[PDB]
RNA sequence: UAAUUGCGAUAACGAACGAGACCUUAACCUACUAAAUAGUGGUGCUAGCAUUUGCUGGUUAUCCACUUCUUAGAGGGACUAUCGGUUUCAAGCCGAUGGAAGUUUGAGGCAAUAACAGGUCUGUGAUGCCCUUAGACGUUCUGGGCCGCACGCGCGCUACACUGACGGAGCCAGCGAGUCUAACCUUGGCCGAGAGGUCUUGGUAAUCUUGUGAAACUCCGUCGUGCUGGGGAUAGAGCAUUGUAAUUAUUGCUCUUCAACGAGGAAUUCCUAGUAAGCGCAAGUCAUCAGCUUGCGUUGAUUACGUCCCUGCCCUUUGUACACACC
RNA sequence: GAUGAUG
């Protein structure tokens, strides 16, 4: 069967299912180019995996992402994090370890939530007031 | 803050009048023996208890203490 | 190599398409497109009086490429908007259902859309060829 | 008809259910029994059988026009 | 995508139904000046008038102008739904109409007149000069003279 | 006029009534082995280095 | 004979007696079935006001009942079904069967 | 903040990250006031501040007087901040960021 | 009689305010609050 | 101003090309003509190829001197 | 120490409630037991574009296998473990690496003794007393009112515009709910500008409504510092829905009218991170009507890591002519 | 070591 293997990411409720496998590097992101991915501005979070590495890393694989829940930002950040997870998955299976090492020294060295998730998840609102913390107005007179 | 209570501190001063031979300078063994040796309701409270004894064995390693 | 529609910014094909469909001029236009406004959230009629419809249907056309089926409904949630209602808060409305349905019944006579079991529309073979020829063109004029 | 069964069956331990001394109370104080006499009959009946703890408290206008609240107990109970 | 040059006889302002309407703004939301003319009655006058939405108030040769009183005053006529009319069905005569310019503020005092000789509550309500809605007067509106 | 530039060697505890300013030893970097006690205004560590308009003053204390 | 074996309950323990019953009974005779496919849970709620007159700071309470609903799908024949469906009475939970 | 250092560099030729590390450097103020009293009377006393909070204090300043200008006024406010940076890296009273560090430290002079 | 306020009633007390009828319980708040142990519902959080 | 006479337009062809940044707003406060004029004097002095952009947004527009 | 939490001291010794423990909920598991009412891959049939073994799709009556993503059952995990500082050097405090997680890991539920002449006899077929008991204060029926407006107050929602308004495109959640003594959540086709109408259909529910295609948001254009295309209050005219019945307009649609408001005096309220603040959705109420409340998600800062100046709390010492207790 | 009456 062709080399492959599986990987996802999360921020707050967004989800990306990554998987890749053996191939000429194709890369695509809900069935479009990564090219393709929205909002604009925040394009350059979605190529960060592949810079950060170098390019030549990609070329002998193919990654196709399936990014469902949570909104237009958090979303970014699950798809360039299901990207750089499932590149050190597959070096963990079909490569040796001094490479998937070095690779991960690259990632964290920059910004860890490319490997680990974000741990902050939201409070429950509570009576007497608009939210989390804050309370309604009191009056005296 | 981190200070135990006294059902922590007089349960794990229990166990090292009983099993000093059988503990060690290390939580994950001194976690095994507690359920062993002694029952506790929770897994909370255990790794609370295993704590404070594997504490104890390193002030007894450096002299007794009083108590 | 080839191309599907998933290949081209949305802003640029539904761009190149609406003109392609008012040069060619064998769609219909409904008539009263230069009196009502698209939805009720909204409070003037769209401003491109000449091509605004051309250019609703060039996404429905797209949007039923991505997904299986749709409906009037689908497409009444799909572009709906924000009313204001003054002093009161916003609330989501709906859209119009008269523009979202003649623009469906439009498309199938010129034969890119077809009915489908389950009900609503679905992409027809003829639709994919027509879709996918102008993708291979707005790519091509990338200069 | 035929289908739903009635059946009665007599408590295990009699003495530790509060549901049943609670009744005990109504039905001696409707009688005549004295507040105290009657509050200290119902721990010393569950103490007895071995209940670990027992709380009574009788409010109302017990002597006078002013109302209050009385408590009799015996070993210990946990509130938390 | 150009720009041209424009001679000077351009007009500043212009008397329609006896109300000057500004030139430096655009067609379309510069005929709101006269009462009984919106944003969307405008909208739609000139585009039934074929008038170049594009071009600003005093860009308009004086024929044009002509056209667009004349479809104004009497829309229907022109194909303009009955529904956008601000009057319909009358209750005197039972036709269907727009009011313009004064007849605007003058058809007002004529139904608050029906209104106070039929001796209705609306009628009653608006002689003393109080809310018509049925609003709560207890907290609300109080200086409003 | 000139500026002159110290680099704090201790913070000696809070001060203000509201507990706004804080106490610190400097230190010049110029002429070192001369040192001496002055306020801030904001969060301040040892290794710091301030930026003193003038440099005779010394601070005075709640105790 | 294809059949149906919806479980519910407000109480897990009861519930894991019955279900985990009904397959160690079923394989004892090494009949084919699909293991117990736990449904997500659900959650009821009532929010209301403590105070029953309007009166005081103003406070909230919230209550909960909880539903654990299984279904386990089995093929054996008539005569086992019979008594399948009359073993396993237990309180606190409702068993329900639907053939093919 | 995209607009506005592409703006920078087109209006001066120069790194538009040097000019923002530039202006922030010319605008903390070195000297600041307290509030020191008792009973109710209340005067103020001069103190230093700190090098965190020059950083902190100076951004303010920045994007509060780039803020009050974009206030119906024809500029975008991509611009009115591509000025104020401008200007305060060059040390020019007419910047708002600079005007304000002059006021306090006057005022900090005055009551030592 | 078909609707409103007064075609209900709790069905403990007969009141008119208050009922809850979420889930057809058709009990008053205060009368929720009693029976709550016993109809099944309980405090957690 | 709004219509743009040859006196007023001229100008724009002769003050331009010297002009360090050329925006929406820096033609509306240099020469008085609107912001609406302003954006078609922008597309139209680019396709003569007098001013240079360095980027194109909808709400933001950002061009210089010609090279 | 968050703590009457502990180290200890010691005419006291040994105990009990409270705090902690405890329970719920949120964050991790490529480890266990499973799962078309959840998903993924392979193969059959198959559309479109290139064509060398490719890219994107469809197919619920075609099948097979599997469990990273999804549901649970049962478990594992964190104890400040390990390391370096610091204190009679004991309880601990400071920091660091590792880790999903190191402010009690975050958020709650429960919660002591003694009181208040706090709120409720308008929740109760819970009650003492007094009143009333048939031209009733009983029960019900029709018609009004709780909405009445010279003014003063407390919770609030729209705004005072270019960090914008408007018009086309882009296009993404989670918590929930839904038909017996019965009509509920509603897809889909058709009709109408809209509201809405009409014929069918799915769902007593991880199956359908429901990817709840929500709003802010992004992209491209119209507008151009002008009470202005900001704001939509106040009024007129018609068209509809729910209900025996809407007039003192229930609400919804459509055109016309287009006022106060140019950032707000003394005063004063809330808040230390997925928090404030911005934006909306489900539920309660419901035949009809959110500017309310309970939750939910989405976008996501600035500023402390302190103090006893103001307002108050806890412990000791001290004075008192206070005991209704500094009013 | 500003001011601070009263029920």
């Amino acid at each position: 069967a062709v080399p492959s293997v599986q990987t996802f990411g999360k921020k707050k409720s967004a989800t990306a299912v990554a998987h890749v496998k053996a191939g000429k590097g194709l890369i695509k992101v809900n069935g479009s180019p990564i090219t393709l991915v929205e909002p604009e501005i925040l394009r350059f979070k979605v190529y960060e995996p592949l810079l950060l590495v170098g390019l030549d890393k990609f070329s002998n694989i193919d990654i196709r992402v399936r990014v469902t829940g949570g909104g237009h930002v958090s979303q970014v950040y699950a798809i360039r994090q299901a990207i750089a997870k499932g590149l050190v998955a597959y070096h963990q299976k079909y490569v040796d370890e001094q490479s998937k090492n070095e690779l991960k020294k690259a990632f964290t060295s920059y910004d860890r939530t490319l490997l680990i998730a974000d741990s902050r998840r939201p409070e429950p609102k509570k009576f007497g007031g608009k939210g989390a913390r804050s309370r309604f107005q009191k009056s005296y007179r | 803050g981190r200070v135990r209570t006294k059902t922590v501190k007089r349960a794990s001063k229990a166990l090292i009048e009983r099993y000093y031979p059988k503990l060690t300078l290390d939580f994950q063994t001194n976690k095994r023996l507690c359920d062993e040796i002694a029952t506790i309701q929770s897994k909370r409270l255990r790794n609370k208890i295993a704590g404070y004894t594997t504490h104890l064995m390193k002030r007894i390693q450096k002299g007794p203490v009083r108590g | 190599p080839g191309v599907s529609v998933r290949d081209v910014a949305a802003q640029d094909f539904i761009n190149a398409y609406a003109s392609f469909l008012q040069r060619q001029g064998k769609l219909e236009v409904p008539g009263y497109v230069d009196i009502v406004k698209t939805s009720s959230g909204n409070e003037m009629p769209p401003q491109d009086a000449e091509g605004w419809f051309y250019k609703r249907a060039a996404s429905v056309a797209r949007h039923i490429y991505m997904r299986k089926q749709v409906g009037v409904g689908k497409l009444n949630k799909l572009y709906g908007g924000a009313k204001s209602r003054g002093v009161r808060p916003y609330k989501h409305i709906d859209a119009s259902g008269s523009i979202n349905r003649k623009v469906l019944q439009a498309l199938e006579k010129i034969g890119i859309v077809e009915i489908s079991p389950k009900g609503g529309r679905r992409i027809s073979e003829n639709g994919q060829r027509d879709l996918d020829r102008i993708a291979a063109q707005t790519l091509e004029e990338d200069e | 008809p035929g289908t739903i069964v009635l059946y009665a069956e007599r408590v295990q331990d009699r003495g530790l259910s509060a549901v049943a001394q609670a009744e005990s109370m109504k039905f001696k104080l409707l009688n005549g029994l004295a507040i105290r006499r009657a509050a200290y009959g119902v721990v010393r009946y569950v103490m007895e059988s071995g209940a670990k703890g027992c709380e009574v408290v009788v409010s109302g206008k017990l002597r006078a026009a002013r109302a209050k609240a009385m408590k009799f107990a015996d070993g210990f109970l946990i509130h938390s | 995508s150009l720009v041209v040059q424009e001679q000077g006889s351009f007009q500043h302002i212009l008397r329609l139904l006896n109300t000057n309407v500004d030139g430096n703004i655009k067609i379309v939301y510069a005929l709101t000046t006269i009462k009984g003319v919106g944003r969307r009655y405008s909208n739609l006058v000139c585009k039934k008038a074929d008038v170049d939405l594009h071009k600003r108030a005093g860009e308009l040769t004086q024929e044009e102008l002509e056209r667009i009183v004349q479809i104004m005053q009497n829309p229907t006529h022109y194909k303009i739904p009955a529904w956008f009319l601000n009057r319909q069905n009358d209750i005197t005569d039972g036709k269907d109409y727009h009011t313009l310019a004064n007849n605007v503020e003058s058809k007002l005092r004529d139904d608050l007149e029906r209104l106070k000789k039929i001796r209705a509550h609306r009628g009653i309500r608006h002689f003393w000069g109080l809310r018509v809605r049925g609003q709560h007067t207890k907290t609300t509106g109080r200086r409003r003279a | 006029t000139p500026v002159t530039l110290a680099k704090v060697i201790k913070v000696l505890g809070r001060t203000g009534s509201r507990g706004g300013v804080t106490q610190v030893r400097v230190e010049f970097l110029e002429d070192t082995s001369r040192t001496i006690v002055r306020n801030v205004k904001g969060p301040v560590r040892e290794n710091d280095i301030l930026v003193l308009m003038e440099s005779e003053r010394e601070a005075r204390r709640l105790r | 004979i294809k059949i149906r074996i919806t479980l519910t309950s407000t109480k897990v323990k009861q519930l894991e007696n019955v279900s985990s019953n009904i397959v160690k009974n079923a394989e004892q005779h090494n009949l084919v079935k699909k293991g117990p496919v736990r449904l997500p849970t659900k959650v009821l709620k009532i929010s209301t006001r403590k105070t029953p007159n309007g009166e005081g700071s103003k406070t909230w309470e919230t209550y909960e009942m909880r539903i654990h609903k299984r279904y386990i799908d089995l093929e054996a024949p008539v005569q086992i079904v019979k008594r399948i469906t009359q073993i396993t009475i237990e309180p606190g939970v409702d068993v329900e069967v639907v053939v093919a | 903040i995209k607009h506005t250092l592409d703006i920078i560099n087109v209006l001066t030729d120069q790194n538009p990250i040097q000019v923002v590390v530039d202006a922030i450097t010319n605008t903390g103020p070195r000297e600041d006031t307290t509030r020191v009293g008792g009973g109710g009377a209340a005067r103020r006393q001069a103190v230093d501040v700190s090098p965190l909070r020059r950083v902190n204090q100076a951004i303010a300043l920045l994007t509060i007087g780039a803020r009050e200008a974009a206030f119906r006024n024809i500029k975008t406010i991509a611009e009115t901040l591509a000025e104020e940076l401008i200007n305060a890296a060059k040390g020019s009273s007419t910047s708002y960021a600079i005007k304000k560090k002059d006021e306090l430290e006057r005022v900090a002079k005055s009551n030592r | 009689r078909r609707y409103g306020k007064g075609s209900r009633q709790c069905r403990v007390c007969s009141s008119h305010t208050g009922l809850i009828r979420k889930y057809g319980l058709n009990i008053c708040r205060q009368c929720f609050r009693e029976k709550a142990n016993d109809i099944g519902f309980n405090k957690f959080r | 101003a709004v219509i743009l006479d040859q006196e007023k337009y001229d100008r724009i062809l002769k003050e331009v090309p010297t002009y360090r940044y050329v925006s929406v707003s820096v033609l509306v406060d240099r020469l008085k003509i609107g912001g609406s004029l302003a954006r078609i004097a922008l597309r139209h002095l680019e396709k003569e190829g007098i001013i240079k952009p360095i980027s194109k947004h909808s709400k933001q527009a950002i061009y210089t001197r010609a090279t």
